[PDB]
């Protein structure tokens, strides 16, 4: 029940992927 | 009467000014992160009051009004308290009289809300309102009835009859006409008269002076310029010099925005008594002995003078 | 007009209610304290995780690891960091608490001016000619409804300084001469109630030379008749 | 929507020739409403109202009205 | 009935001085600001100066400051312009004009234009 | 979540720590002009110490 | 302060609405005036403060805006009204006038 800032998160909001049906691993990568 | 209503907004970055775009700097001030926040915080807010303390004198009618294009309202001149063309903001004689005689890192002004213009046609509308409807334009809607007569209801006021004023209209007009003469003469031949609106903007500089001053201080460090600390000495040693500049810094801060809530403070205390003479003694006639001039008070006139105003 | 007057009181009463419900920021200036000193107790919470320059912002750490003569080093960065931070709120509270005393002051003058009297003062008690006013408690505050008089539906009329009658100037004892038409009457000046000119409202003030503007016309006298 | 003001660059906002009553202080003189679209416009004093003004002319209330505020 | 009447308008070499006269009748004079218009043939109608009822309050045009001059005499009904240091841009018809206001207050207008009168300034 | 950077919007719910924002203007950033270069100019000196 | 006035000219045939706008470079308050003139004419005195008509001038013309911008219209164009326009400042001297536009039969 508290609002936390923090830096921790590293997903930039509304942001296109690449889409695919080897791929560089920069700083993180998230996968779906 | 001179009172002062509003002093300067100012706004300081605090992170500029204690750290002069240096990422080093920045980092180190993020301990007791708290504090800029709240330093900006408070002068944002000492800003805010004064937007305010000039409504609450000026804007509290909302209505325009224009005198007649006459030359005397039953034999009172009245000329130098309107609008002239020559004058350079439209202003009126006295006002313009008024005007003249007042004279980096991360600081800035913030531009008052309330043009002067606007403030100076505020005044008028006052003004007008006062010399063709008398004092019923204040309390609901304005009617107009001849200046002569309103004179007359001013009289009963302080407790004479009305025939002394018509008997003596004449003289009475002469007499009010000479002294507004003098006025324009007072003001000019007397280098203090203003000296209370003056005092407010010395101290604002001078207070602002002293605060660019202090960033040439070393305060125990080798030096008081950052970028030589961080141009010679290594990370490790840097941090240690780094901060007692910062240390320093940071109090000179607060010590000049403590002054200003105080100083502050001040103003708006003024600024309210101002308030309160503009609806007494403007839009009505007051019995206080001397809250409105010495003597028995008849009307008042209202100027507009660079942050303040001048009841007459 | 009782019966007028009443009405329009119990109207302007209702609407009361519905304009503070209907306007949220009606009580702002009482919810503006509530939320600055809330405002000011969670900064001075906050700060307690500052390092300030220590290796740790906790206490029983710095204490559970370093040393004697090490911790005091340690410990004295936050001493001076956490001291330095009750007393900006200190300060702000002090200046914060005289801005309400003025603002106690002024609440106390006007419910003995404007509640337990009738005020003269142009808008000490609100807009218009006050007649009285209702104390109504808020929290940390007071409201205060004020009732006033406002002038309404104004007609123009011709006016004069004083009737010449017999070389005699008369001059309005209280009220003010007006003329619809042809007729010359006197009239209070906040209603507008003619009444013919007669000696009983009128004074006599000398011959009808100086004064400007003077107009004539009869003046009735109530003796005359009965005589 | 770029317009410039003596407060500063201005971005988003869609210049109003109509004067309307303050609702967002820009500074000097300018506010911002919205109106669907932000607009920024130059504030106005009031309505101007000017009793006739005549040497030998009064005016006398009728009627009256109770008011009630807070 | 307000008749203003311009005189005084005739060639003149560059760089000498002209003054012009218009004459006021059916009004009381001193009531009211007075104002100078110049029409220049080629473009719109410029504003030269005005004079207030007392003569307290004088504008000029920036172009005209400091050869122009305006008087009025308030006995004889006139006002007078002066004209110093001619140019062959002057080259215009002047218009005496009356101020609906006093040069001072709220009223502010151009109410009565004369006929007009021609000046031409050439070698 | 809020991302700050993501618009000015979120970045004054950001500063002012609450989902929902009032009506008003809020200060909520700063605003520098990067520099584009770095130019050093020493003095033209061959002898060597 | 300059005055600004557009459009420099139009054409407009008999019953036409006409709009004419003059802005100024600074806020003048509510002074500005309309100015007609015709050839062979002195000018005119249409419309003084922002919308106060003159006596004797039709109820076609009409006076509208505040501050900077300024509009005149005239509800319905007739033959007596095609001559050039003018917008004068009255806010300071020195008073500006405008460009001028003229309007022509189509
Ligand atoms: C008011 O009444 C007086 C007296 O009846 C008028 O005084 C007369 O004024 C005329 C004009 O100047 C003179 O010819 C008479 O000789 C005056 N009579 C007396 C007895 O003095 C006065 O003029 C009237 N006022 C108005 C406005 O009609
Ligand atoms: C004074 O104003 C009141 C209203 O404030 C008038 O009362 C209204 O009279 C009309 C008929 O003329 C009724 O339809 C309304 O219902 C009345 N209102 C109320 C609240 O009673 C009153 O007539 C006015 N007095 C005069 C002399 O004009
Ligand atoms: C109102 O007062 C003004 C002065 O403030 C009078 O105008 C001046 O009159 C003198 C001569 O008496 C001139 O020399 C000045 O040039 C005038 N203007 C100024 C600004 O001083 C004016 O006469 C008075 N009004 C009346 C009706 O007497
Ligand atoms: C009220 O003013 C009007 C003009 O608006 C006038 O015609 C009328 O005569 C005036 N009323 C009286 C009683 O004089
Ligand atoms: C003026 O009003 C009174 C009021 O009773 C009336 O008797 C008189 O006839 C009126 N005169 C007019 C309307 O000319
Ligand atoms: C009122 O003004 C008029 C002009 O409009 C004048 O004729 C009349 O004499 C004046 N009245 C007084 C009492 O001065």
């Amino acid at each position: 029940s508290v609002l936390h800032s923090t830096q921790d998160l590293f997903l930039p909001f509304f942001s296109n992927v690449t889409w695919f049906h080897v791929l560089p691993f920069n700083d993180g990568v998230y996968f779906a | 009467e001179i009172l002062p209503v509003s002093m300067t907004k100012t706004s300081v970055d605090c992170t500029m000014y204690i750290c002069g775009d240096s990422t080093e700097c920045s980092n180190l001030l993020l301990q007791y992160g708290s504090f800029c926040t709240q330093l900006n915080r408070a002068l944002t807010g000492i800003a805010v009051e004064q937007d305010k303390n000039t409504q609450e004198v000026f804007a509290q009618v909302k209505q325009i009004y224009k005198t007649p294009p006459i030359k005397d309202f039953g034999g009172f001149n009245f000329s130098q308290i309107l609008p002239d063309p020559s004058k350079p903001s439209k202003r009126s004689f006295i006002e313009d009289l008024l005007f003249n005689k007042v004279t980096f890192n991360g600081l800035t002004v913030l531009p008052p809300l309330l043009t002067d213009e606007m403030i100076a046609q505020y005044t008028s509308a006052l003004l007008a309102g006062t010399i063709t409807s008398g004092w019923t334009f204040g309390a609901g809607p304005a009617l107009q009835i001849p200046f002569p007569m309103q004179m007359a209801y001013r009289f009963n006021g302080i407790g004479v009859t009305q025939n002394v004023l018509y008997e003596n209209q004449k003289l009475i007009a002469n007499q009010f006409n000479s002294a507004i003469g003098k006025i324009q003469d007072s003001l000019s031949s007397t280098p203090s008269a203003l000296g209370k609106l003056q005092d407010v903007v010395n101290q604002n500089a001078q207070a602002l002076n002293t605060l660019v001053k202090q960033l040439s201080s070393n305060f125990g460090a080798i030096s008081s310029v950052l970028n030589d600390i961080l141009s010679r000495l290594d990370p490790p040693e840097a941090e240690v010099q780094i901060d007692r500049l910062i240390t320093g810094r940071l109090q000179s801060l607060q010590t000049y925005v403590t002054q200003q809530l105080i100083r502050a403070a001040e103003i708006r205390a003024s600024a309210n008594l101002a308030a309160t003479k503009m609806s007494e003694c403007v839009l009505g006639q007051s019995k206080r002995v001397d809250f409105c001039g010495k003597g028995y008070h008849l009307m008042s006139f209202p100027q507009s003078a660079p942050h303040g105003v001048v009841f007459l | 007009n009782q019966k007028l007057i009443a009405n329009q009181f119990n109207s302007a009463i209702g609407k009361i209610q519905d304009s503070l419900s209907s306007t949220p920021s009606a009580l702002g200036k009482l919810q503006d304290v509530v939320n600055q000193n809330a405002q000011a107790l969670n900064t001075l919470v906050k700060q307690l995780s500052s390092n300030f320059g220590a290796i740790s912002s906790v206490l029983n750490d710095i204490l559970s690891r370093l040393d004697p003569p090490e911790a005091e080093v340690q410990i004295d960065r936050l001493i001076t960091g956490r001291l330095q931070s009750l007393q900006t709120y200190v300060t702000q509270q002090l200046i914060r608490a005289a801005e309400i005393r003025a603002s106690a002051n002024l609440a106390a003058t006007k419910m003995s001016e404007c509640v337990l009297g009738q005020s003269k003062r142009v808008d000490f008690c609100g807009k218009g000619y006050h007649l009285m006013s209702f104390p109504q408690s808020a929290p940390h505050g007071v409201v205060f409804l004020h009732v006033t008089y406002v002038p309404a539906q104004e007609k123009n009329f011709t006016t004069a300084p004083a009737i010449c009658h017999d070389g005699k100037a008369h001059f309005p004892r209280e009220g003010v001469f007006v003329s619809n038409g042809t007729h010359w009457f006197v009239t209070q000046r906040n209603f507008y109630e003619p009444q013919i000119i007669t000696t009983d409202n009128t004074f006599v003030s000398g011959n009808c030379d100086v004064v400007i503007g003077i107009v004539n016309n009869t003046v009735y006298d109530p003796l005359q008749p009965e005589l | 929507n770029v317009f410039q003001t003596r407060a500063g660059c201005l971005i988003g906002a869609e210049h109003v020739n109509n004067s309307y009553e303050c609702d967002i202080p820009i500074g000097a003189g300018i506010c911002a409403s919205y109106q669907q679209s932000i607009i920024a416009y130059t504030m106005s004093l009031g309505a101007e109202n000017s009793v006739a003004y005549s040497n030998n002319s009064i005016a006398i209330p009728t009627n009256f009205t109770i008011s009630v505020t807070t | 009935e307000v008749q203003l009447v311009e005189s005084g308008g005739g060639l003149v070499q560059p760089g000498r001085s002209l003054r012009l006269s218009c004459a006021a009748s059916g009004f009381t004079f001193d009531d009211y600001a007075m104002h100078w218009v110049r029409q220049t043939p080629g473009k719109g109608l410029e504003w030269v100066s005005g004079i207030s009822w007392n003569s307290g309050s004088i504008g000029y045009a920036d172009s005209v400051k400091g050869r122009f001059t305006i008087s009025r005499d308030n006995a004889k009904n006139s006002l007078y312009l002066q004209m110093n240091s001619l140019r062959a841009e002057d080259t215009a018809l002047y218009y005496c004009t009356k101020d609906l206001g006093l040069g001072i207050g709220f009223y502010y207008g151009l109410d009565v234009w004369g006929q007009g009168t021609t000046v031409t300034v050439s070698s | 979540a809020v991302d700050c950077a993501l618009d000015p919007l979120s970045e004054t719910k950001c500063t002012l720590k609450s989902f929902t924002v009032e009506k008003g203007i809020y200060q909520t950033s700063n605003f520098r002009v990067q520099p584009t270069e770095s130019i050093v100019r020493f003095p033209n000196i061959t002898n060597l110490c | 302060i300059q005055m600004t006035q557009s459009p420099s000219s139009l054409s407009t045939s008999v019953g036409d609405r006409v709009t004419i706008t003059c802005r100024a470079s600074q806020g003048i308050r509510n002074d500005l005036g309309w100015y007609q003139l015709k050839p062979g004419k002195a000018p005119k005195l249409l419309i003084y403060d922002a919308s106060t008509l003159q006596s004797g001038v039709p109820s076609r013309f009409s006076g509208s805006g505040s501050g900077t911008d300024f509009t005149l219209t005239i509800s319905s164009l007739e033959p007596e009204d095609l001559a050039t326009y003018y917008c004068l400042h009255h806010y300071t001297y020195p008073w500006t006038f405008g460009h001028g536009t003229k309007v022509e039969l189509k």
